């Protein structure tokens, strides 16, 4: 049965908030996969066991879509909690943005449309993805996006219902969350508007504002007020159609936003001029051609990841020294298997 | 109050060994309080032993904390950081 | 102390400047000739004439959208998203004329309108019903009420079978005669109804969903709009009562799907063609998202296209019943970010300039600068440049300004994301725009970009950004010789001469490497701007002497000039340098980074930036949160940022010779003092004095040298201005340094703690900004001592007395919450300050007891 001894650990390819991603190989069947590690000692809250349990339920509901990632194996050995998942051959979209800085409109349109199909699949099934992020978006070897951390999602949402928990990464939280409103999947379309600006401009629209440096600038108390109260401005170099998409998702009122209507919303996303160029049926299929194909160097494309990770040492961190008295050794069972 | 604890200058590389939190305390007179929470390994607070993750802090350097926020008390301890005194309530540790 | 302090300082706020944030309601009164604006924050401001302002702010800070004036009377009605309505009343408090709340109303909600001569108000709700109120005493009249069943009793033959009448909407007032009200129901049904006889005078049919009604002063015809892009025009006479089909009904933009029309005004009864003005109606398939007002007269239709959402609009016209003309002189429109007014006398309908309520925000405000006691020669040169770069009537002209003519010409000047500097009349009650300099003209562009709707673009507000690194990071101005320094996000720094003549010249550009001898970390961030080569035409006004550039194009966190010496200093996230503009060679450059780093040499997006967590009951999941406690260290933060750049003539080497010196200051708590050798074939040389290293490593925020009389060193070229400015030299100087958590002063030939004060030890605090100021006494102003004012991270201002470092006062100027307001501050040299309570508005505070300001107005009620 599944357990840590069978998979050999090649290199760390991502350090996240609460998790370590390793490239891992098998010999019994010769294939290679990513494996994400959570620390059972870290997920010790009642809310922590809920978010890590519900993360299994999102893979359970996301059983097949081309733009998500599938749970291929799961195991819970030695104070660690393992999800084995499709290896992304092309890195995250954030590293691609470091290399490129700015995407031309032909490149940026493709990624936002594929991310819209992925987002709509979660919403339609009953999931709010809650944490769209420029590094949660990933590339295949052919460049198609995958959307890939399911930790903070809202499970089981009925169409037209809402949630009240405060959640998501600070640069991408939607205004209705910070107000304390009850919110629907309008928040995921807000986070797409932010990410589209970051692709096309090369900078956050909700950056730390272009005034001169001060402490209490890198605080979320500053950023949350910047996103609530400040106006947002599009670079005047952008095509008029691209500006209109960004404005229409960037609307601070969820009822006004492009895509946020409780029935016809995605049909407006299909009908908007920027999107009018692209065939949504061919875009779910193999048949659309991506504009950029990521690296084929190294044994497995290890170069695509951050130097901070692709030079890290390979062990699980050496031991639970003294922590070994405190740790859990059974409670997370039942979400151990596919 | 039970005791006021000297936390020393390190004279060396070793940090002071704490993280602190907000919370609440009571006698029926429920009120906000600031607490010790993580005695981090290899920091000089661990050399003193009278501290615990259980404990409320009542004064910093002989000034009463009672009205301050947690963001104000980490200010009152990022400076003021070469010659700490902290005053703590429970004598019985219960 | 025995209260001697009270002659020097006491704390006040003054009324704000610039356009209001989140506008929401409007009113205008043709008989007082005053305008009012209501706002989502619950504010009720009034803007009657040049230098006239008033401001209400309700008991409850709820959003509003309805306002009406009692035309010619001291009172106004304002409607909240709540059930409540309440009456605002204006009173001539003997000096300080002001608006205050009279009475409150409640019901067990949607629109209100008022009547002249037959003095009555009428309200409409979300249920299909109308109610009447005598504004003299806030209650309904219990008999004058109009339920859906009563208005249904009339029923046309299609509606006889149905009771499902839609929401009440668009109550419209009377039309010369005193007793008729016009009523809309969103279903599409329209009625005219009599108060004095409690009956329908006419019905008007309608079938599609409604959203406008209008009256014409001669009631021969009336116009209405529908929430589908249509409008119904109708005529009226005593035989027309069955109203079978509309008279001129149309949709103004073709066969297409064309949105909704949310308001119409009718001005047809004048001489000439049929003036109609309407909001919305644009074809949704091609012009859907944008915000526009269409004006029609005869064959001339234009659409006015605005850079922000339309709130409301009004036309300048006469309410005198004996008049026969609709007299549309000018049209005024409230956008979400600007108020515009346009005059319709000549074809193409020109925009009208505004004396007040300017859109300060029109490019985002990146910095605040202030200069005080400005020379009349400079001010005349600046306004001459302003007027050289820049029927004509202003309609809103009601009440009168009672305040004094300026006895102290203060200038506040501001830098913007567009790379532009704006100059503003900070003296007295309100700002006025003087001049606008564009730095952007120097730099090449790295990137680059009637029909069916008859479009013309209007309003000064711009919703686009030109370039992220044209933005002005710091400004400083040298009054006494008309030179200015401006510093930008890509390491650019310009020094400019004021030259009130148009001329063509090529700048000299220099570049300085902060890490010249230090090994190169790899800068992958902002690529540097390229200045356009060869000669360039420049306007009469500020013109660049020279450009200086930094090797890493980081934000220029500090800049200063000392014009007598002809030096400028500039400082970044990574290092600082000195430059002499007289002979173009750089004086020095120095790197002050730690030999390894994190928050440097990077693009605008990065993985490493961790955001310090909130402590609110908003912003976290429901309840403890961790903060650590730790002594500061040499790599704990972006430690190479340069905060101070200061010039002084002071005894640093030895007590005999008064040598000219420059002081850097850094996030590390390193204070590199330098001695300088100014010549009068040769150029300025610089050598390091004593590096002062702080005991707590907290960032230095300000440095000031106290002359041995306890008075700060003067401003640079002040030898042209006074005798009294001439400093002590016989007593040895002390240097005052402000760190983010404590203040110290030191004796310059031997740095030793003369005085010290530690704020944060006594109470949890931090210092954001510091400046030194003088406090002339309210009487016997001969007593005019000096103090430093410091801005707390909690928004409090504290005043400290130099050299003694004793806290004189403890005042709650700004709240904890508005961190962007705290970060925006500038201090005037007389204990007064400006801060941005909105990106749209400056608020002003004064802590000097002698320098104070109040509302001071009168009006013919
Ligand atoms: N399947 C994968 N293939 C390749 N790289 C991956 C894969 N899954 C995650 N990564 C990388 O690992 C990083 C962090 O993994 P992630 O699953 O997002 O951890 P996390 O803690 O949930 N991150 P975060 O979203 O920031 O909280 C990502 O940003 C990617 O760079």
């Amino acid at each position: 049965s599944l357990g840590l001894q069978d998979f050999d650990l090649l290199r760390v390819i991502g350090r996240g908030s609460y998790a370590k991603v390793l490239l891992v190989r098998l010999k019994k069947t010769d294939r290679i996969y990513a494996m994400k590690v959570v620390k059972k000692e870290l997920v010790n809250d009642d809310e922590d066991i809920d978010w890590v349990q519900t993360e299994k339920h999102v893979f359970e509901q996301a059983s097949n879509h081309p733009f998500l990632v599938g749970l291929h194996s799961c195991f819970q050995t030695e104070s660690r909690l393992f999800f084995v998942i499709e290896y992304v051959n092309g890195g995250d979209l954030m590293f691609h943005m470091q290399r490129q800085r700015k995407l031309p409109e032909e490149h940026a349109r493709f990624y936002s449309a594929e991310i819209s199909l992925a987002l709509n699949y979660l919403h339609e099934r009953g999931i709010i993805y809650r944490d769209l992020k420029l590094d949660n978006v990933l590339l295949d070897s052919e460049g198609h996006i995958k959307l890939t951390d399911y930790g903070m999602c809202k499970e089981g949402l009925r169409p037209g219902d809402t949630t009240s928990t405060f959640c998501g990464t600070p640069n991408y939280i939607a205004p209705e969350i910070l107000r304390g409103e009850d919110y629907g999947f309008s928040v995921d379309w807000w986070a797409l508007g932010v990410l589209m600006f970051e692709m096309m401009a090369g900078r956050s629209p909700f950056d730390i504002v272009g005034s001169s440096d001060n402490p209490d600038q890198n605080t979320e108390d500053y950023l949350f007020q910047v996103i609530l109260e400040k106006q947002i401005r599009i670079p005047r170099s952008l095509s008029v159609k691209a500006a209109s998409v960004l404005k229409s998702f960037l609307n601070k009122d969820p009822k006004e936003r492009l895509g946020c209507h409780p029935q016809t919303g995605f049909a407006d996303i299909q009908g908007h001029p920027f999107f009018r160029n692209v065939d949504w049926d061919m875009m779910e299929q193999k048949q659309v051609v991506p504009p950029f194909k990521p690296n084929i160097s190294g044994e497995f494309g290890l170069d695509n990841f951050d130097s901070q990770f692709t030079n890290e040492p390979v062990q699980l961190t050496p031991d639970d020294d003294d922590i070994v008295r405190k740790i859990d050794q059974s409670e997370f069972e039942g979400f151990e298997y596919i | 109050t039970h005791r006021r604890v000297r936390l020393h200058k390190h004279g060396s590389d070793r940090p002071l060994g704490f993280y602190i939190r907000d919370g609440m305390s009571v006698r029926l007179e429920r009120v906000p309080g600031i607490f010790i929470s993580r005695l981090v390994r290899g920091g000089l607070a661990e050399s003193t032993g009278l501290l615990a993750v259980s404990d409320e802090i009542l004064e910093v350097n002989g000034i009463e904390v009672a009205g301050k926020t947690l963001d104000q008390v980490t200010d009152m301890m990022v400076a003021n950081s070469h010659n700490l005194i902290v005053t703590v309530k429970p004598a019985n540790q219960r | 102390r025995e209260k001697l302090k009270q002659e020097l300082f006491a704390f006040n706020k003054t009324v704000e400047h610039g356009f209001p944030n989140q506008p929401s309601a409007l009113a205008f009164d043709p008989e007082l000739r005053i305008m009012a604006i209501g706002t989502r924050s619950g504010a009720v401001k009034i803007y009657g004439a040049p230098g006239v302002e008033f401001t209400g702010l309700h008991r409850d800070a709820a959003t509003v959208t309805q306002m009406h004036f009692l035309t010619g009377q001291g009172r106004l009605l304002s409607l909240l998203d709540d059930s409540s309505l309440h009456l605002w009343e204006i009173v001539h408090h003997n000096g300080c004329a002001h608006l205050e709340e009279a009475l409150s109303f409640q019901l067990p909600v949607t629109v209100v309108l008022l009547v002249a001569a037959g003095d009555i108000a009428a309200l409409g709700t979300e249920g299909s019903s109308v109610f009447f109120l005598d504004v003299t005493t806030l209650t309904l009249l219990e008999g004058q009420t109009l339920a859906p069943g009563e208005v249904l009793r009339s029923v046309p033959d299609d509606y006889r079978c149905g009771k499902a009448l839609g929401p009440v909407e668009s109550l419209q007032g009377h039309l010369r005669d005193p007793t008729k009200i016009l009523i809309g129901y969103s279903r599409g049904l329209l009625v005219i109804w009599n108060q004095a006889s409690q009956c329908v005078d006419h019905i008007f049919l309608g079938n599609q969903q409604l959203e406008s009604l209008c009256w014409g002063r001669d009631s021969s015809t009336v116009v209405s709009s529908h929430s589908d892009g249509s409008y119904a025009v109708w005529s009226v006479d005593a035989g027309s009562f069955p109203t079978l089909q509309p008279t001129v009904a149309t949709t103004p933009y073709g066969p297409f799907p064309c949105k909704a029309i949310n308001k119409i005004l009718w001005r047809n009864c004048e001489s000439g063609g049929h003036f109609i003005i309407f909001s919305g109606g644009m074809p949704r398939a091609s012009y859907g998202d944008r915000h526009c007002v269409s004006v029609l007269r005869a064959e001339t239709l234009v659409t006015l296209d605005f850079t922000s959402r339309i709130i409301d609009f009004f036309t300048v016209h006469s309410t005198r019943p004996e008049d026969e003309f609709d007299d549309p002189q000018a049209l005024a429109v409230l956008l979400e970010e600007e108020l515009v007014v346009l005059d319709l006398q000549t074809p193409g309908w020109p925009a009208v300039p505004a004396p007040y309520l300017a859109p300060l925000h029109s490019s985002a405000i990146t910095c605040s600068a202030h200069v005080a006691s400005v020379p009349a020669k400079l001010w005349a040169r600046i306004v001459s440049a302003g007027e050289q770069q820049s029927a004509l009537s202003w309609p809103i002209t009601g009440g009168r300004n009672l305040a004094q003519e300026p006895s102290q010409r203060g200038l506040l000047l501001t830098g913007h994301e567009d790379g532009t500097v704006r100059f503003w009349d900070a003296s007295g009650v309100a700002l006025r725009p003087l001049y606008k300099l564009s730095t952007a003209g120097l730099f090449q562009t790295d990137c680059e970009h009637d029909d069916w709707p008859p479009f013309r673009k209007v309003g000064c507000f711009d919703p686009y950004s030109d370039d992220p690194r044209l933005g002005v990071q710091k400004v400083a101005l040298c009054k006494y010789t008309a030179q200015m320094v401006v510093a930008g996000t890509a390491g650019q720094v310009l020094v400019l001469e004021l030259s009130d003549v148009p001329v063509e010249q090529a700048v000299s550009v220099a570049i300085i490497d902060l890490l010249q001898d230090r090994e190169g970390f790899t800068w992958k961030g902002h690529e540097r701007l390229s200045p356009r080569t060869g000669p360039l035409p420049w306007p009469a006004g500020f013109q660049p002497r020279v450009l200086v550039q930094c090797l890493p194009p980081a934000a220029v966190t500090a800049v200063t000039l000392h014009t007598e010496w002809s030096l400028v200093a500039f400082g970044t996230s990574h290092g600082f340098g000195l430059f002499d503009y007289q002979r173009k060679s750089p004086v020095l450059a120095r790197c002050t980074l730690h030999p390894n780093d994190s928050l440097a040499m990077e693009g605008p997006l990065s993985r490493v930036k961790s955001l310090k967590k909130s402590l609110r009951q908003s912003f976290r999941r429901i309840t403890p949160v961790q903060r650590r406690i730790e002594p500061r260290s040499a790599d704990d933060s972006l430690s190479g940022v340069v905060r101070c750049l200061y010039f002084a003539d002071t005894f640093l080497r030895d007590g005999a010779h008064h040598g000219p010196t420059m002081w850097a200051g850094t996030n590390s708590g390193s204070v590199f003092a330098y001695a300088l050798e100014v010549p009068a074939e040769q150029a300025v040389e610089a050598v390091l004095g004593k590096e002062v290293q702080l005991m707590h490593r907290a960032p230095v925020v300000a440095i000031a040298v106290l002359d041995g009389r306890g008075r700060p060193l003067p401003e640079p070229y002040e030898a042209s201005r006074d005798l009294a400015q001439a400093p002590d030299m016989q007593g040895g100087h002390a240097v005052l340094i402000a760190s983010e958590e404590q203040f110290k002063v030191f004796t310059l030939p031997k740095v030793s703690a003369k005085t010290k004060f530690k704020l944060t030890a006594h109470e949890g605090c931090r210092v954001r900004k510091v400046a030194l100021a003088t406090f002339a006494s309210v009487a016997c102003e001969d007593y005019a001592e000096t103090c430093l004012a410091c801005l707390t991270n909690l928004g409090d201002v504290h005043v400290f007395s130099v050299p003694g470092l004793r806290p004189q006062v403890h005042y709650s100027c700004i709240r904890k919450e508005d961190i962007s307001g705290i970060a925006s501050c500038v201090f005037t040299r007389h204990g007064q300050g400006f801060y941005l309570i909105s990106p749209s508005e400056f608020e002003r505070f004064s802590l000097s007891a002698r320098n104070i300001t109040e509302p001071l107005c009168s009006l013919d009620i």
